[PDB]
């Protein structure tokens, strides 16, 4: 199911102590399956809000979310200096998971791999999982961010080997898992210029929010990220 | 056969117990008990169902203690206990399902069911009837051959024995009422796409297999034939695609020795 | 004859019993060479007055006349075959599990909608033709050429007009909707029928070879076969098939009959 | 069902290595029943994608498709010289099968063969044959006729099954006949009462369905095409 | 159900050989229950197409129809001099039957006969008879009256069945009577309390249904028309 996520505004300049509201729109109804992320420059995205309005542990009480179906809102109660970042919405209603284009205002994963690939070659990366078992009940994901662009979900693997892939990449992607080393891997065939990006690995886990219905997923742990240039 | 008196004595009775597993199509190594997702042809002429989409009759041939070494004795099937195994598995409304509505539970297995079982002294005898005589049935099934438009109502050419597993599609074949003299069969089709499974279990119910004349199935060659179909309904996954779901059937048959000529 | 005769003792002996076994195929309308067992698409009239259904849209009663072994060599002190027991079932019930052929998806990417809706299952065993009474849903219906239908219909034909009396004496001729067994006659027939209305009702079809129906009346007398002929009649409209367009067609199935008969003496 | 497909843009020029996206809209929802075709100048169309996003074998992985219901997108990741072509969407949800108007992209085995007369007099009968090689007529697919008038744009005429059943475009049903001959392994087209609007390249094609496990109505795509034959309506006889 | 049909364009100038498409829109969905008629100057309308796309016998196959629900198209493949006429769509989904306002195209056997007085005083009663020949009144179809005021489209008045049942346009129901006489094989129209708005050409027509196997409500179209009789409301008597 293809759902496009549009945010507004593209950029916002505000002064400390102001009330900030970012909004987004889904190309079709997605009920309450909507997540918000914070990305500081050079860092991996950080999950703030899952399931429209559930604040993550450790994100300050000034952040809040609301909305329904097609329209949602992220709100900062009183802006402070640390809030300078790019904020992304992400529908979790249906794969392939899609993010908004962004608004400019412990488990550990580490990723390694070449960094330069020849055109038509094979990108290959590996995510090292520390502090948790690969055989835990979550999905292990790959997300990439092209230069000066938003986030694209590549795909996910379960410890048992099952995969879900972005239909845009299905014909040339493989994701694998090796419980021996507690690592999962990404292979992308026939690379072109469009594949230059920072690639992230991430844990896509479900939240027991007692809402019922389809599992609510959110990527709550991110690797540092690696740049791959073709 | 002239059917004479029942042999008595402590060695004169025996018992068969077993499970017949369903043959729903098993589209891959994770989907035992399920069919492939059902596909709908655009016309009657172009109906070409995949083998993995067609549930088949299950059959087990059970050898009995050998009689007569090389008038003879035959094992006579007298009583049956039977039930569907795993009826509570249908309460799993949390695995890979379609929400009944936003934030609701998964839609349960439901829709067309066929529950069938037979006990006989030889293979179940089958009569072919086709919904659509122009269906192309796939390689590896045994299906009514040289079908004509009369095959849609009654073509006496389509006679078969249920003599192989994963072979005879349920939708093509019924018990032949003009034969099956040496078999007892029972079935119920419940149609409709929203009909709920209604499954009873108990260990207190016995079906007697004797006919008017007090004679049960007589096991030729000391072999008991059990057949079954337990299509419970369809499973709906989130995309809306639907798969037949089947369950195993338990049989316990009591037999006794009978003299024949 | 149940009433025009004196019914005396049953004959015994080895040759005193016989068996009839057969199939009656359905007559749903058979609109073309590919659609045996189906009706034509159902078409809805704009008023009661303008109802003019096509012959191929109207299911009919099925009937077979089965000659029995000739007895005697007339009338008087004579032997007749009497029907004692019946085994019957619908043949092809599993064909209704074909939800993959030319169907309408229940929802996007779903299976086909199965056969469902109004059903009529009916069977009779008699020593003479089933006796019929006409009753019309709409007395201004124009029944088509080639059908045998209640004639000179009046508004009273919509509840009870005793003029509409007939014999089920021809195949593919008597439409199910205009005729029912005449409860004032049929002394020499046993008949059984169930109508289940409604456009969503699911078929519920039972099969077994272990069930027998006894055909004897209160006095221990079964149907007595005039002229040594046994009359079997059936209707098995299972429901409607729905095409992707939404057009709907009646779907019928064959019925099996196994009848046991014995010789009985009668007078007059 | 009458389903109009609208494609955008109608033409585009780009440079090798660019990312191009082509869009199409359906006049009603068609769920995932949408195919994409590539037609190089003077050649038959070639199937690229079936069922919104399934790539044909041999199609380079730089092609991708997505969308749902009413709106769909064909994406080329990194434009390459071989990609100069007209791209067509086609809904497979309902007959008559309908194509979009085509997007011309400018950059800065089974065998089918059509035959028949190249010239037809006005109000005469156009007659063509498609010989099928390396595959039996008796296969489980439809045998189709598609035409492309000089101004481009593909129109599905109709198709036939080996057992003789036909489906015709309702715009042509009064004057078209499609036939099949298993003993000669071919199928034929007859179009009566021709006018100048019938001057076109006529293609025969295999319309087969794809076992993609999605469920529901069969997913059809035209994966094998003949080379095309021109038929011109003219009063002059050589 | 009151269903307004709107046709576009209202007028069209084209040249011999052109492709011509006329559209119509219904004020609510009418599924496939849509007919097209051709009216040559001074003649009765002629049914071209029933049930969105079924061509009448004898109609040239350059005419086709398509559409769904609320939007429909009539197409001429290649325009020819024969085809100068006004074209009407007509919904057959619900009584009162309603026609579009008409598209005038300029290019650069059963018999029914109407009869009755040509003049009626204001407040008087208009009375007409439609004689039916080569077919019995007792056929399984309706017998209709349709009128056409001076250069102003088509209005269905009502219909009668041989057994006497009637259907009337609700705008006329208070003042209209239609009657039938099987012994004389005719049917009749009475319109009371006439005003100048009743000056028109009055047609009678056979409104019969088509065995097209689509299923559902009967598909009706007016396939035989009388030649039309003018009635003028005037205070002056000859």
């Amino acid at each position: 199911m293809d759902i496009q996520m549009t945010q507004s505004p593209s950029s916002l300049s505000a002064s400390v102590g102001d009330r900030v509201t970012i909004t987004c729109r889904a190309s079709q109804g997605i009920s309450s399956y909507l997540n918000w992320y914070q990305q500081k420059p050079g860092k991996a995205p950080k999950l703030l809000i899952s399931a429209t309005s559930d604040l993550q542990s450790g994100v300050p009480s000034r952040f809040s979310g609301s909305g329904s179906g097609t329209d949602f809102t992220l709100t900062i109660s009183s802006l402070q200096p640390e809030d300078f970042a790019t904020y992304y919405c992400q529908q979790s209603y249906s794969t392939p998971y899609t993010f908004g284009q962004g608004t400019k205002l412990q488990v550990q994963l580490q990723e390694s791999g070449p960094g330069l690939v020849k055109p038509s070659g094979t990108l290959s990366l590996t995510c090292a999982v520390s502090g948790d078992s690969i055989s835990s009940s979550n999905w292990w994901s790959w997300v990439r961010q092209p230069p000066g662009k938003g986030l694209e979900w590549i795909g996910e693997i379960y410890h048992s080997g099952g995969t879900k892939y972005n239909p845009s990449l299905k014909s040339r992607v493989t994701i694998s898992v090796d419980k021996s080393k507690n690592h999962f891997s990404l292979k992308l065939r026939s690379v072109t210029a469009a594949d230059t990006a920072v690639y992230y690995c991430a844990r896509n886990r479900w939240f027991d929010n007692n809402r019922g219905g389809y599992y609510y997923y959110g990527m709550d742990v991110w690797g540092q990220g690696t740049t791959v240039t073709v | 056969v002239e059917v004479l008196e029942v042999k008595t004595g402590v060695d004169s009775i025996t018992e068969v117990e077993c499970f017949l597993t369903p043959e729903m199509g098993d589209p891959d190594e994770h989907l035992r008990g399920f069919s492939k997702s059902i596909s709908i042809s655009d016309t009657f002429e172009s109906d070409s169902p995949n083998r993995d989409m067609l549930p088949c009759y299950s059959v087990a041939r059970i050898p009995l203690p050998n009689l007569n070494e090389d008038n003879i004795l035959m094992w006579e099937a007298v009583t049956l206990k039977t039930e569907v195994i795993g009826v509570t598995s249908l309460m799993n409304v949390h695995s890979n399902g379609q929400a009944t509505h936003d934030n609701g539970a998964g839609k349960p297995v439901q829709g067309t069911s066929f529950h069938f079982f037979s006990v006989g002294g030889e293979a179940l005898e089958l009569q072919g009837v086709l919904f659509n005589y122009r269906t192309k049935y796939p390689d590896g099934t045994i299906f009514p051959k040289n079908a004509t438009v009369q095959s849609q109502v009654m073509n006496t050419e389509h006679k078969a024995y249920l003599d192989k597993n994963k072979a005879y599609p349920v939708e093509c074949w019924v018990p032949d009422p003009t034969r099956n003299e040496n078999t007892r069969y029972f079935g119920t089709l419940t149609g409709g796409e929203n009909v709920p499974p209604v499954l009873h279990i108990t260990n207190t119910a016995t079906t007697v297999l004797l006919d008017e004349f007090g004679v049960g199935p007589l096991c030729k060659g000391d072999n008991l034939y059990l057949s079954a179909v337990d299509v419970c309904g369809m499973f709906t996954n989130r995309s809306g695609s639907q798969q037949w779901r089947g369950l195993s059937r338990y049989f316990k048959v009591q037999l006794r020795k009978r003299r024949v000529k």
